[PDB]
RNA sequence: AGAACCUUACCUGGUCUUGACAUCCACGGAAGUUUUCAGAGAUGAGAAUGUGCCUUCGGGAACCGUGAGACAGGUGCUGCAUGGCUGUCGUCAGCUCGUGUUGUGAAAUGUUGGGUUAAGUCCCGCAACGAGCGCAACCCUUAUCCUUUGUUGCCAGCGGUCCGGCCGGGAACUCAAAGGAGACUGCCAGUGAUAAACUGGAGGAAGGUGGGGAUGACGUCAAGUCAUCAUGCCCUUACGACCAGGGCUACACACGUGCUACAAUGGCGCAUACAAAGAGAAGCGACCUCGCGAGAGCAAGCGGACCUCAUAAAGUGCGUCGUAGUCCGGAUUGGAGUCUGCAACUCGACUCCAUGAAGUCGGAAUCGCUAGUAAUCGUGGAUCAGAAUGCCACGGUGAAUACGU
């Protein structure tokens, strides 16, 4: 996971309506994710879910060439039934460790 | 068999789409027919370019609609469904048709 | 033109006799790019002509042509106040063409019914040394003779 | 065994096949005399063969599409030439001399805005 | 009206399209109309925000707008407050689900349209047109444009007889198709009349 | 002319007026703009002032005028001569 | 074009939208050879009664931006002049200058 | 890139005046839905249904109604106030600048000169040295090849046959796109100033910019357009708005651009062959049935390499006419009708039967075209209910001539 895009958010240190984990907790639990793409080298997934209960990794509306190999990876704990969450993840492919500070100016595509 | 009609204005984009579709097909199912290029529609237009009058003054535009016919011979359980989540790049109208 | 002389384009010989000249003649005859009809007409003319004069189809035609070819034509220089027509020796390629053209013109003029027939008649006349094309040729020559002082 | 050459001239596209035989020409399941009513066309299709004495030696099956008659004939001729080239590869020079190896690239010039045709400009007047 | 439009001649090669969608003859006109509307709205809204290029892209009955702007901060406002607001109106305009993206324009002195806009603004607030033009040219050059041209036309300094003046610097090849020529235009609605500003900015040649 | 299957054309209002006139047995001229209206057998005897664009011109209907239209007997343009 | 003209056009369009079902039906009735004469007559008269602006052959195709009646194109819904502008700007997808 | 109505901006009448089109409040009513008489219509008067999103209830946002004004509206004037867009010389090879130098200076030089080129193209020289915009190249298309992928496209070799690629199939060929290769005076000889080049030839599908298109320098014409659009005085119970009818189609005449002719290289009749490129859902409409025909009825196939428009015509073969104002020519007019359309009177197209003008190659003069060009033959498209001989496209056949300045 490289870029996470949640709707109705300002920064990662805010909080959201209807969830348990805070947004830094959500970003950590998304950093632990294990994805296996086949054809492309950069894909965009989608997670949309409402209702009371935990948000597994098995709730992501998969495409054809992406395979999420951990169907019990928890991300959120939605508590309000009127709460919703719609995040759009971006999954690149590389090696080593490239962090946010160096990837703050390295990124060319404005 | 699933016939797939890709239509787009940009040819490169269309090509990219086609490849992607093939990839999607080939991992899940087996015996993808192939990316067959149909004839391109070159819909031309002439217009007078003056605001008022000068009739020999003209611009001749066109829109090149490209066609790609991809066919899938064996629709399995896994394969057909894979396209639902697998949306293609924008500016490429796809048209799947089983049988 | 000013800049560059160009090589004359390739001409196919006619299917019946295998002749370049004949083909050229046919082309000259032709109108509205209806080549086939024109060629048929030409053939008809030849056949009738052949029947009339004996010989061959081609040979007779050649003979006819020979009696209408101009040795010398004139051109207008006009360097002075009034115009002076000057004679000039007309080249092999051109002379042949001119005769053919004249013949065609004569045929067009002529009061007989079918085109082919008219053409045949013209050819016959040429062979004998009477008719329209021959007259034209004579006139051309005559003019040249008159203006022989200029050279 | 059958040898082959593609023919093309104007909007015509001939598919000439050369085989060893007696010299019978078939164009779209019709004889040369049936298909080409025109003598000129016939001549053009026979030209290359005439040039290199193989009229009696080889049969040729043809199928041609597109264009008119003359164009079609030309295409056929071209195809034949190609076939010959493929087959012998020592008759090339003769063909070149003739002018049959050359694809006649003359297409019809497009109509151009302003003009009535490819080059015919409309009638001009100062007044 | 001598010259061909520099963007328009290059759409197949080095320049891309703004509206990027497919549609059949049925829905195409409507789509175009929608695009026109939304774009118009955006221009009206984000006038004070320096906006260069609106790129519309609609897949699967849902419109994706991409606003290229020099300062995202004024277009976004507070994080997801202004953008969100924009989105619903865009959707309304279209009649479909909307999605607004905002691209940040690096080097607004090299973006031609932006420059033109700036010039227009200057003209409106009664500066010496010539000095503005000079500034435009100079700045671009400083920033690393291979070349720039700007042209302004009509009622310059409120003069009765209209004229055009233009400043070029560096190289601005227009006949060369592979040249990245960012062209754009604007109009200063002054007290004496309109003053049209054209500007060509040559980023460099593309090799492919 | 109009198709035979469609029938003849007359403006509804005009027709109504004609009917009224017939009922009455009056011979005061009916001013009308329907130049496109065909003349009918029942209209014979009536004066009907047809518009010519400018003014209403009186047309006493006759047995011969039936198949024709009202605009045929109310010329619009007014050319006398060039000299 | 004027605003007024545009408004008129819009009105016409609206009318067309409204009265389509009825008008079409009437037309069908008129056509239908296997039908009564009186009925046909009624239909013909009925049609007359309906508003004129209800006809689709009344409404003129104008440019969607400027309302210019002439020089129109159907695919784009725009007059030539505007279409060209759009093309130049990149606003019409796929459209570029053609040469052959 | 299409005037019956509409369009329409004009005329005649009939009407409206915060208005047909917007924003704003005030307050009367949910919007809207159906129907009635008068009227040319615009409009002016009636009968049925509904009360949705929310209220410490002075009410609201959509959508009608009325009055006030703020304003709307103007295809009204100025293109000699303008922007934008366009023509034009001219796709003509030119037009400039910086720094240096020359001249009191306007200016010059570069940019001239020797050659050469399609080219201010390139070389060589030289008080110039450099640079930019243009001349070229990059882009599309067309001409040859290769790779990839083969249906709705193809059928070389295989088997079957209703002798139809139609059905097993085959992936060859055509064709279809996508990606590469190829042409650069690169190779050879001579001429040339130890050059740039030129002349020829070899190969090659293509040869010297291969053919065609797009591309239009600085500028010129106070060139065109305020009626596309935008934009810096005038009208505002009317130079604004609605309506019906008429006009834009008038006709002593003059000019422009086209079509069709005057015939036998032809007309007519019967048979019969070979295209390309396009369009199509309020759409293209097979087959079959009826109609002399335009068409009508029924009604599949098809958002389309599949189905439809859709028979290409000139051509070819056989017959006839035999140089006549004709079996040339079709105008004109009468009758009767078909389709579109509320509606074909003014004023549509097409059909059938009749009618059968002028015209026998055109005065002075005057235009186009150098090749797949002209000439001629059909085909399609846009606008478009309908309405092209125009415009924009497509292929068929297919010349003549260029000595030269």
């Amino acid at each position: 996971v490289t870029e996470v895009e949640i709707d109705g958010v300002l920064h990662e240190y805010s909080t959201k309506e209807g969830v348990q984990e805070d947004i830094l907790e959500i970003l950590l639990n998304l950093k632990g994710l294990a994805v296996r793409v086949q054809g492309k080298d950069e894909v965009i997934l989608t997670l949309n879910k409402s209702g009371i209960g935990p948000v597994t990794a098995a709730d992501i509306t998969h495409d054809g060439d992406v395979e999420i190999v951990k169907p019990q990876h928890v991300i959120c704990h939605l508590t309000d039934e009127n709460a919703s969450i719609s995040m759009r993840i971006k999954v690149q492919r590389g090696r080593g460790y490239v962090p946010a500070s160096t990837r703050i100016h390295s990124e060319e595509d404005e | 068999r699933i016939r797939i009609r890709l239509k787009a204005f940009d040819h490169r984009l269309i090509d990219q789409a086609t490849a992607e579709i093939v990839e999607t097909a080939k991992r899940t199912g087996a015996q993808v027919r192939g990316p067959i290029p149909l004839p391109t529609r070159k819909e031309r237009f002439t217009v007078l370019i003056s605001p008022h009058v000068n009739k020999d003054a003209r611009d001749q535009y066109e829109i090149r609609t490209h066609l790609r016919l991809v066919d899938i011979v064996e629709p399995t359980e896994k394969t057909v469904d894979a396209l639902m989540r697998l949306d293609l790049a924008a500016g490429v109208d796809v048209q799947i048709s089983l049988g | 033109p000013r800049r560059r002389v160009i090589g004359q384009r390739k001409i196919l010989p006619d299917p019946k006799f295998g002749s370049e000249l004949l083909a050229k003649f046919v082309n000259i005859l032709m109108v509205d790019g209806k080549k086939s009809t024109a060629e048929s007409i030409v053939y008809s003319a030849l056949e009738t002509l052949a029947q009339r004069s004996g010989k061959s189809e081609l040979e007779a035609f050649e003979v006819a042509l020979e009696n209408v070819r101009p040795t010398v034509e004139v051109k207008s220089r006009r360097v002075g106040g009034s115009t002076y027509q000057v004679p000039v020796e007309v080249r092999p390629v051109r002379r042949n063409a001119l005769a053919m053209r004249w013949i065609v013109e004569a045929a067009r003029k002529r009061g007989d019914k079918s085109m082919a027939l008219r053409l045949a008649n013209e050819l016959s006349d040429a062979a004998e040394n009477k008719g329209t094309a021959v007259k034209k040729r004579e006139d051309v020559h005559r003019m040249a003779e008159a203006n022989k002082a200029f050279a | 065994n059958q040898y082959y050459g593609t023919g093309r001239r104007k909007s015509s596209a001939a598919r000439v096949f050369i085989k060893p035989g007696n010299g019978k020409i078939v164009i779209n399941q019709r004889s040369l005399e049936q298909y080409f009513g025109r003598e000129t066309a016939r001549m053009v299709v026979r030209q290359p063969l005439e040039l290199v004495d193989m009229v009696e030696k080889l049969d040729l099956y043809i199928t041609v599409k597109g264009g008119g008659i003359s164009g079609q004939a030309g295409a056929i001729r071209h195809g034949i030439t190609r076939a010959l080239m493929e087959y012998d590869e020592s008759l090339r020079s003769e063909l070149r001399k003739a002018g049959f190896v050359t694809r006649d690239a003359r297409q019809v010039e497009r109509k151009k805005v302003g003009l009535r045709k490819a080059r015919r400009r409309p009638q001009f007047s100062k007044r | 009206g001598q010259k061909v439009h520099p963007n328009g001649i290059r759409l197949g090669i080095v320049k891309p399209w703004n509206s990027t969608w497919f549609a059949n003859t049925k829905e195409f006109a409507d789509n175009l109309d929608s695009d026109f509307k939304v774009r118009q709205y955006l221009t009206k809204e984000l006038a004070k925000a320096s906006v260069s290029r609106i790129v519309i892209e609609r897949p699967a009955k849902s419109i994706r707008v991409t606003i290229h702007t020099a300062r995202p901060g004024i277009v976004i406002g507070k994080k997801g407050e202004d953008v969100e607001k924009l989105r619903k109106v865009v959707a309304d305009i279209a009649g479909v689900p909307a999605q607004i993206n905002i691209a940040e324009v690096r080097k607004p002195e090299l973006d031609a349209k932006l420059v033109a806009d700036s010039i227009t603004s200057q003209l409106e607030r009664r500066v010496m047109f010539r000095r503005a033009m000079k500034r435009a040219v100079q700045n671009a050059m400083r920033l690393g444009a291979k070349g720039i041209k700007v042209e302004v036309s009509g009622r310059l300094g409120g003069a009765e007889i209209a004229r055009t003046e233009w400043y070029r610097e560096g190289r601005v090849p227009l006949h060369t198709l592979r040249a990245d020529i960012d062209y754009n235009t604007s109009e200063a609605h002054t007290t004496y009349g309109v003053i049209g500003v054209k500007v060509w900015i040559f980023k460099g040649e593309i090799l492919g | 002319p109009r198709s035979l299957k469609k029938g003849p054309f007359i403006d509804l209002h005009l027709l109504k007026k004609v009917e009224k006139a017939v009922e009455s047995g009056d011979k005061k001229p009916l001013r009308t703009w329907s130049r496109r209206s065909t003349i009918f057998p029942n209209m014979i005897g009536l004066t009907i002032a047809v518009h010519n664009g400018r003014q209403h011109v009186p047309v006493f209907v006759t047995d011969e005028m039936v198949g024709h239209k009202l605009g045929e007997f109310a010329p619009t343009r007014t050319y006398r001569g060039h000299a | 074009a004027k605003q007024s003209m545009k408004a008129r056009e819009v009105k016409r369009v609206a009318l067309a939208d409204k009265y389509f079902a009825k008008r079409a039906e009437l037309k069908a009735i008129i056509s239908d050879v296997n039908a009564s004469d009186e009925d046909r007559w009624n239909a013909v008269l009925k049609l007359q009664t309906l508003p004129r602006d209800s006809s689709p052959s009344r409404q003129r195709n104008r440019c969607r931006q400027t309302g210019r009646p002439h020089g129109f194109l159907r695919k784009f819904g725009l007059s030539r002049i505007k279409v060209r502008e759009a093309a130049m700007r990149g606003e019409i997808p796929g459209l570029k200058k053609a040469s052959w």
